[PDB]
DNA sequence: CACAAATCCATTGACAAAAGAAGGCTAAAAGGGCATATTCCTTTTGAATTGTCCATATAGA
DNA sequence: TCTATATGGACAATTCAAAGGCGCCCTTTTAGCCTTCTTTTGTCAATGGATTTGTG
């Protein structure tokens, strides 16, 4: 969705939109996973434990 | 925001503020300079004398736009001649040398 | 604001200095359309005439 | 039109001449039926009529009627615009003293009177009367007389006696002033006495009194009788919207001014009482002041708000009067500016434009061709049709726009390339896309920054901005050749990514058939980017005389830098693409392009490096992360181990072995070794632990970690950034400056702690808060620079002179810092230079060094070249085209005309955000000695007896390498001529002493010394060696406070030793603290030392400072003449200093206060222009003693080494130009023959073309002394009064001219800028020449 | 046309001299009174200007003599 | 190619609207006159000048 | 020779200019207003010749 610059964190030295890119992927990725759960619509007990 | 030709302020027949009054730009010092820099005299010359404050020339500017014909007329800024008679309303007396 | 899927990648100078090339999904997901609101007047005013 | 502004004082004549009629009441307007209320401050009779031809009691109303006075009600039916020139008058009931000429500093009416300012004021605020026509009545003529004593004279002379009081006893004394015969006067007595204060005030009066006899001006003139009004539409009442009034402040002055004004004509026909006439008078007196000029007389009388008004000084004076807000820089039509962008796709000669800007910018044009098309018949039927914006207008704009510049502006426009003229594209949007080569010239981020766009009306100005002001016509900067078109951000990280190699890709060492099968190897998915490669590329040489000779070989190369050569234009060799390219690389592969091929191949490869520069960085994915950010395996053991170490220190500080100062640099130190450490494995981990394998085992090269190639290509960050992210991050310091002792040790990989966050803070917010404030300072210097080069222009072609300067490389201490080339590249030798050996003649004199004569200079290696400079220029009012140099930008010699102390200024001024005991030779080289009086030591070694003695290491080359500085009485193992090589010492002394070494030897005598007078007995207990400590002036006693002890050698016969080449006895003597080493009856041999003695700013104050030229605090003595030294007296403080030449008069005396350090010896001798003292030097003693070219040297070598420190590039020419301007007056030394006062300061173009002309005759011409004026002054005391009106204080400018009734001929840019006409720089100098000839043909 | 104006500097020097002269043709081609020489590419009068001036077929001189040809024409057209 | 008729340009004349004035009016604007006693207002930096000591040179004692 | 007496010279307070980019009552006099009047300025409608085709 948006193409940000690599250029623009060793200069400015901001690491953190580098963490919470990362980290933000993960979450996102947790949620792909849960849509996928809600897709198949199995069970809730894999839901939960998951 | 963009002004060709708009409303002009009160005492100093130059034009308006930002974009709520709908007007020009600021070409202050620094690009004076920076017109000097280069030798654009005639550049500035229009910049200053037509485009913003000759109260004679820009509206005979304007006719000339329209007829095809870039030319101009340079005259006398009307805010150098308020200063002019600011000046000369203190005691000092400034006048133009005639020749 | 919302988040969006980003990647920081040179593309071709549309993000060269500080510039950013977002596409054209997250304008048509109406997802930063914002929504303004103007207060206009039409004072009427009395004159000598 | 006309050519040149008088101004002089405006008489009561004058006044009542500008004016059409007396403003007799207050009032301005009706409040019912707004009209101008006759006869008050908007009179409608007085100043005009209130709309075109329409007469006020409405009787007349058509043009049928011009010029005709109404009957009824008398307004004469004119255009309403007559209502903004029309003056009118107030006849001021009692005379008032004009405030400019009764308060400026130096007050005009006072000097003119000689009178103190507070008498005046007491006989102004109707204290104490004051005499005038004394008559035969024993009273002085301003004697001052309060009322007792008034009281006392009146009932004994009620004849021949008179004493006014207040602004009528001031006319009475201006009128009765006779001013030639005052002049002679004072001229007698100048004849007489021979006092610096009194000589001075004398001098300043008779000045005043010529000018204001010269002039036609009169004394009293100045206290007004007759005052004027503005007119009405220059102080107006308009009615904003809403039935609310805004009048301006003048109406408030004026309104209360004839308030007072009327109520003391009342209070004169009551035949009131006495106090009450003088209160009035007194307040009309505030009243007229505070109207003329607020808050300079006492406190400001208050605004109806609560606020000071603005009165008429304050309408002119300030950042916001009429001359720098509303004059030099106007509003403007045809200009807009929206968010700026980057749309690649440009060709560098344009900018995306948007269509909804470009429509109504271009509303003149569309009218216009709309009309001319016939598609709309009358100009409001075309607008309209634009206003509904159909198919047409957008044909109709797509072709009035064609070929026509628009000029982009950035805000902070700080050189002369931050306005560059682009041809517009009309895009959809409302962003001006900017091309992306142009942000390092306008220096424009992204995110934000905005960009007007004006417009060239003209045809004229259309053709200056395509052809002057064109985006591919500055592609190299003003202030030093080297291109301002660089490759900045991520295509140099796409030319870093092509133009590299990896160790084993694909197509790692296979044969291609030339660039075109290098590309499709890679786009076709064969090779790799960069998999070294063999090729057949075929480059071209320049060899021939203009002529292009081919070549092909297999260069050995790879995919990438094959892919890139398919670029490089014709003219260029293959190694220069063979390489890494970074960002160095690839601005000089640009600059050589230029220097080659000339312009349109450097504009051509500019893009096509640039489109090829983002293509490969886009297929690269150069993405950063955080596992591109390797910390070292090794810094949590290195952080333990300094940490253990620093508990040691802190243990061996509480055991009391170290003090609390030395534990603290010793834990400094100790932090600063592990942060090193620490750096270094990073970088050593992060650059090529990329570990490969071709065909083998295991090889390492370069690595491609992201943040690595970014930090290496040039692209984005250093490695201290790099550092702070991988290795531990420094040592912040508090905000006192003292740093702290507990580094932040963790970067931003790993987290810093809320201490090491909050300690952060500290630096992040100091460095803030300067580059906030850096902007105000440097924008006041660069203010200052280009007020004070504001003519110098480049005004002929040649001057023909043989004078110049010797340029040379900077040589800091060992290592040179910047080369001879750098130096004396683009400027025109004033003298042939010869071969090294002499050998020949060589390069002619004016010729111009340009590149290939810096290859004939640095083959050969000359070793310096006198080449001609602006100070030293015989042209008048410029600076011609050879004494100038060259250009940065346009390469080729400065054009006739060229306005270059303008780009001079801007260019010094600029970059001013960007700021803030034993010799040991380096390399190789030969020891050269310099200006050395050695003398063979007791041990055989080399004493130099010459505290300027440069120690030199000249190459077997023939040139310098290497120059330290010897001081007096060193010791040197080698000598002139004396090989050596690297890491030798061959010069020992030491700081803390101060050796006496003489040139004789033989029996140490204690001529005049005594115990107690001469000398202390003290022996030290754990030495035993006894010193009779020679003591100063005034420690010793009285009866040998006269008494000096002098040292001074014998033989064996006791006759006096005769030095080497004198027959002059050596009796030396000693200074305070003159601890001697061997005492009388013990002989000292050769070179032996008799006794010892014991013993900064910079960034953008140090450039302000020496450009202001503002005197230090200890200055350093000059020699004022060459001679002997000798002391006299030794003070009532003090020391006296007595220099006596060989031949000449010595009256010369100067009171050196004893209290600091003296270089020199009694009994030396020493060159004017030598140090008498040590500290720093003062600009102005540098050129008093040594010329011009020794100051300008001083301020070019200072300057530079600010600017050069901080790694800023400025040529010299500019600082040169600025010097030039600072130097520019002149104090007649003797007039010769005519004609000038001996204390004057006349330009010094004037007395030289003055001088020159009567030398031209037979007569003597006239002795001028050069003076140098700091930049505010150089520009503040100038021979046009609008420039100096226009650039800082204007109250005193305007009063000084107006009283000397000094007249303004243009003949500026400021000036021809301030009243709307061509400047004479550029386009306009052919204009203002031709007008020249024009006149007296 | 036109990006640079290097070339017709390097036939009419000084580089402000270019301005005024191709300043003062394109007004001659644009007040109606002549006609350009050099083809136009679908050129403005200013860049027509600048080329005429490139091929070495206009500067100050020949502009001093068209107008004194023209000017002198016009006296003879005395009749 | 001349003689008989329809279609144009000019004055008579009266007639209505429109404006310049004049008077009659009324709103408003400007004077004038008040008499137990009333007693004094609410951020620095640098340069240049001006008023202040100091060196000192000379003149009398 | 010593002191003073002042004078010209070196020193310390004081002020000024700079510091960035987009109460009332009555009385009288005056002037704005309106309304009619009169003379001016256009408009409505006649009445004659000089100018323009038709016929044989
Ligand atoms: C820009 C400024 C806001 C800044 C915060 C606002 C606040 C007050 C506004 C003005 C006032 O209405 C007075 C005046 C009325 C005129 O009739 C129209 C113009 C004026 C100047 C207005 C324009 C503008 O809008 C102003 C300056
Ligand atoms: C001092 C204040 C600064 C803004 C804070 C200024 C800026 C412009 C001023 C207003 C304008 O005139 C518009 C308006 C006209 C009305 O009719 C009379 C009052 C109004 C409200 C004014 C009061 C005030 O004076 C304002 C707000
Ligand atoms: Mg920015
Ligand atoms: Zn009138
Ligand atoms: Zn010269």
């Amino acid at each position: 969705d948006i193409v940000l610059n690599p250029l623009g964190v060793p200069s400015r030295m901001n690491i953190g939109q580098i963490l919470e890119t990362h980290l933000g992927m993960a979450a996102k990725g947790i949620g792909d996973k849960i849509n996928a759960m809600l897709k198949q619509q199995q069970e809730v007990a894999k839901l939960r434990e998951f | 925001h963009a002004r060709s030709t708009g409303s002009y302020s009160l005492v100093t027949q130059q034009p308006l503020g930002g974009k709520a009054q709908f007007g020009g730009q600021r070409f202050g010092e620094m690009e004076v300079w920076a017109l000097e820099a280069y030798g654009a005299a005639y550049t500035l010359q229009e910049m200053l004398t037509v485009k913003s404050d000759d109260v004679n020339g820009r509206t005979k500017m304007y006719k000339n736009i329209v007829d095809g014909n870039h030319q101009m007329e340079p005259g006398m800024p009307e805010s150098f001649n308020v200063l002019l008679k600011e000046i000369r309303s203190l005691g000092i007396n400034i006048e133009l040398e005639d020749e | 604001g919302q988040n969006m899927r980003v990647a920081f990648m040179p593309w071709n100078g549309y993000n060269f200095e500080d510039s950013i090339l977002v596409s054209e999904r997250v304008v048509q997901e109406d997802r930063f359309t914002t929504i303004h609101i103007q207060e206009l007047a039409c004072v009427s005013r009395d004159t000598k005439l | 039109e006309f050519d040149a502004i008088k101004i002089a004082l405006a008489s009561p004549d004058m006044i009542r001449s500008w004016s059409f009629g007396e403003v007799k009441k207050p009032e301005t307007i009706n409040y019912r039926t707004f009209k101008p209320e006759r006869d008050g401050l908007f009179c409608a009779r007085i100043f005009g009529p209130v709309k075109d031809y329409e007469c006020l009691c409405g009787k007349y109303k058509r043009l049928k009627h011009r010029g005709v006075i109404c009957e009824k009600c008398g307004v004469e039916v004119t255009q309403t615009k007559v209502r903004r020139e029309r003056m009118g008058h107030i006849e001021l009931a009692s005379p008032t003293a004009h405030i400019w000429f009764l308060k400026s500093l130096p007050s005009r009416i006072g000097l003119l009177l000689d009178m103190p300012l507070r008498d005046i004021e007491r006989v102004l605020y109707f204290e104490s009367y004051v005499v005038i026509e004394g008559g035969m009545t024993n009273l002085e003529r301003q004697q001052i007389l309060t009322e007792e004593q008034y009281l006392d004279a009146l009932e004994e002379f009620g004849d021949e006696f008179d004493a006014k009081m207040g602004a009528e006893a001031i006319q009475a004394l201006l009128k009765s002033m006779d001013l030639e015969q005052e002049c002679e006067q004072l001229r007698e007595e100048l004849n007489e006495t021979n006092s610096e204060t009194k000589r001075k005030k004398l001098t300043k009066r008779i000045k005043l009194l010529e000018a204001f006899v010269q002039s036609g001006n009169k004394p009293e003139w100045m206290i007004l009788t007759v005052l004027p009004v503005l007119p009405p539409d220059l102080r107006p009442l308009v009615p904003l919207d809403g039935g609310r009034f805004a009048t301006s402040d003048l109406n408030d002055l004026y309104r209360r001014v004839i308030n007072r004004n009327n109520r003391l004509k009342r209070l004169l026909d009551l035949a009131a009482p006495d106090i009450i006439v003088r209160n009035e008078k007194r307040m009309l007196q505030e009243a007229v002041d505070a109207l003329l000029d607020n808050g300079r007389r006492g406190r400001a009388i208050t605004g109806s708000n609560k606020r000071p008004l603005k009165s008429l000084a304050d309408m002119i004076k300030g950042k916001q009067g009429r001359f720098r807000q509303n004059l030099l820089g106007k509003r403007v039509d045809y200009s807009g500016r929206s968010v700026i962008t980057v749309g690649p796709y440009l060709r560098l000669h344009q900018c995306g434009l948007p269509k909804k800007m470009a429509l109504e910018l271009f509303k003149p044009f569309i009218y216009g061709k709309l009309e001319l098309r016939g598609l709309a018949t009358t100009i409001k039927a075309a607008k309209k049709m634009v206003e509904r914006e159909e198919a047409v207008v957008w044909d109709i704009l797509d072709e009035v726009i064609r070929e026509h510049p628009v000029l982009l502006n950035r805000a902070p426009t700080l050189h002369r390339l931050g306005i560059q003229a682009f041809e517009p594209v009309l895009i959809e949007g409302k962003a001006i896309q900017l091309h992306p080569l142009v942000c390092a010239a306008y220096n424009a981020d992204f995110d934000g920054d905005q960009m007007a766009v004006h417009v060239p009306l003209t045809l004229e100005a259309q053709l200056e901005a395509r052809a002057l002001m064109m985006s591919t016509n500055n592609i190299l900067s003003p202030a030093n050749g080297e291109p301002i078109i660089v490759p900045s951000q991520d295509v140099v990280l796409g030319l870093y990514y092509m133009t590299r190699d990896c160790v084993n890709a694909k197509g790692e060492g296979m044969v291609l058939t030339g660039p075109k099968e290098a590309e499709r190897l890679y786009r076709s998915g064969l090779a790799s980017l960069h998999a070294r490669v063999k090729v057949r590329i075929t480059e071209y040489e320049k060899d021939a005389n203009g002529e292009l000779v081919a070549k092909t070989s297999l260069k050995d190369t790879t995919v990438g830098r094959a892919i890139l050569w398919m670029i490089v234009p014709k003219g260029l060799p293959y190694s220069i693409v063979n390489q890494a390219l970074g960002k160095k690389a690839i601005s000089k592969m640009l600059n050589t392009c230029y220097r080659i091929l000339g312009l349109k191949p450097t504009v051509i490869f500019a893009d096509q490096i640039m489109y090829t520069g983002f293509a490969y960085a886009a297929r690269s994915g150069a993405s950063v992360g955080i596992d591109d950010m390797v910390i070292p395996e090794k810094k949590h053991e290195i952080i333990s181990e300094a940490e253990a170490e620093v508990a040691e220190i802190q243990e061996q500080f509480q055991s009391g072995l170290v003090t609390a100062g030395e534990r603290y640099n010793k834990v400094i130190d100790i932090w600063a070794a592990a942060n090193d450490r620490v750096s270094k494995a990073m970088m050593d981990n992060l650059q090529t632990e990329t570990v490969i394998n071709r065909d083998g085992q295991e090889e390492k090269q370069v690595s491609f970690n992201s943040i690595y190639m970014m930090a290496d290509s040039g692209a984005r960050g250093s490695a201290a950034q790099i550092r702070q992210l991988a290795g531990m991050r420094g040592l912040m310091a508090k905000p006192d400056g003292s740093i702290i002792e507990t580094p932040i040790t963790a970067n931003f990989r790993e987290g810093l702690n809320v201490l090491q966050y909050f300690i952060s803070t500290h630096g992040a917010r100091k460095g803030l808060a300067d580059t906030a404030l850096k902007t105000a300072n440097s924008g006041y210097l660069t203010r200052r620079l280009v007020d004070v080069a504001q003519d110098l222009v480049v005004t002929e072609d040649d001057c023909g002179t043989h004078e110049g300067i010797m340029m040379t490389p900077v040589i800091e201490g060992g290592d040179v810092k910047e080369p001879l080339r750098d130096r004396v590249l683009g400027r025109v030798t004033a003298e042939d230079v010869l071969k090294p050996g002499t050998a020949d003649i060589l390069v002619p004199r004016n010729t111009l060094l340009h590149e290939q004569w810096c290859d004939l200079l640095e083959e050969n290696s000359v070793d310096a070249v006198k080449v001609r400079s602006v100070v030293s220029c015989d042209t008048d009012f410029g600076v011609c085209a050879h004494c100038y140099g060259r250009d940065l930008a346009r390469g080729h010699i400065i054009n006739k005309g060229e306005a270059i102390g303008v780009i001079a200024a801007q260019s010094i001024g600029e970059p001013g955000t960007q700021l803030t005991s034993s010799i040991q030779v380096k390399n190789k080289g030969s020891i050269k000695l310099s200006n050395v009086k050695s003398v063979v030591n007791s041990s055989g070694k080399l004493v130099i007896t010459s505290r300027n003695t440069e120690l030199k290491l000249i190459d077997e080359f023939g040139r310098t390498k290497e120059s330290y500085k010897v001081p007096y009485g060193a010791v040197l193992a080698k000598g002139d001529g004396e090989q050596v090589a690297g890491g030798e010492t061959v010069a020992n002394w030491d700081p803390h002493t101060m050796p006496v070494i003489t040139e004789v030897s033989g029996f140490v005598r204690f001529t005049d010394m005594i115990d107690g007078q001469t000398i202390t007995r003290q022996t030290d207990e754990l030495t035993g060696l006894s010193s009779l400590v020679v003591l100063d002036s005034a420690e010793r006693t009285a009866g040998g406070k006269d008494l000096r002890p002098a040292l001074k050698i014998v033989d064996a016969q006791g006759n006096d030793v005769l030095i080497p080449g004198t027959d002059m006895p050596a009796q030396y003597f000693l200074p305070g603290k003159a601890i001697v080493q061997l005492e009388d009856g013990v002989q000292i041999s050769s070179g032996d030392t008799l006794a010892r003695i014991p013993q900064i700013t910079g960034g953008l104050p140090r450039v302000a400072d020496l450009f202001e030229a503002r005197r230090p605090k200890e200055p350093a003595i000059l020699a004022e003449i060459s001679g002997i030294v000798s002391f006299g007296k030794e003070t009532k403080g003090k020391r006296r200093l007595v220099i006596t030449p060989v031949d000449g008069s010595d009256p010369y005396e100067e009171m050196i206060p004893k209290w600091r350090q003296l270089n020199v010896f009694e009994g030396e001798r020493v060159e004017r222009g030598d140090v008498i003292s040590d500290g720093p030097e003062a600009p102005h003693d540098i050129l008093r003693l040594r010329g011009v070219h020794a100051v300008t040297r001083y301020i070019v070598n200072e300057v530079q080494d600010v600017y050069r420190l901080q790694g800023v590039k400025i040529n010299d020419k500019h600082i040169e130009v600025i010097v030039r301007q600072m130097l520019r007056k002149a104090t007649i030394v003797n007039a010769g023959s005519s004609d000038f006062l001996e204390g004057e300061q006349v330009e010094y173009s004037r007395v030289k073309i003055a001088n020159r002309e009567l030398e031209a005759n037979g007569k003597v011409g006239a002795t001028y002394s050069r003076d140098l004026l700091g930049i505010t002054k150089a520009s503040l005391a100038t021979e046009s009064f609008i420039s100096a009106a226009s650039f800082q204080e204007t109250t005193r400018v305007l009063t000084e001219a107006a009283v000397a009734g000094k007249r303004d001929e243009l003949r500026g840019l400021k000036e021809n800028v301030i009243v709307g006409r061509l400047i004479p720089a550029g386009t306009g100098y052919a204009y203002h020449q031709d007008r020249m000839r024009r006149r007296a043909a | 046309a036109r990006v640079t104006v290097q070339d017709a500097v390097e036939k009419i020097g000084n580089r402000f001299d270019l301005v005024l002269v191709a300043a003062r043709r394109a007004r001659q081609m644009q007040v109606g009174g002549k006609d350009p020489l050099v083809p136009e590419e679908n050129d403005k009068t200013t860049v027509i200007a600048l080329r005429e001036i490139e091929e070495g077929l206009i500067n100050n001189q020949i502009l001093d003599v068209r107008e004194r040809q023209e000017q002198q024409e016009q006296e003879a057209a005395e009749l």
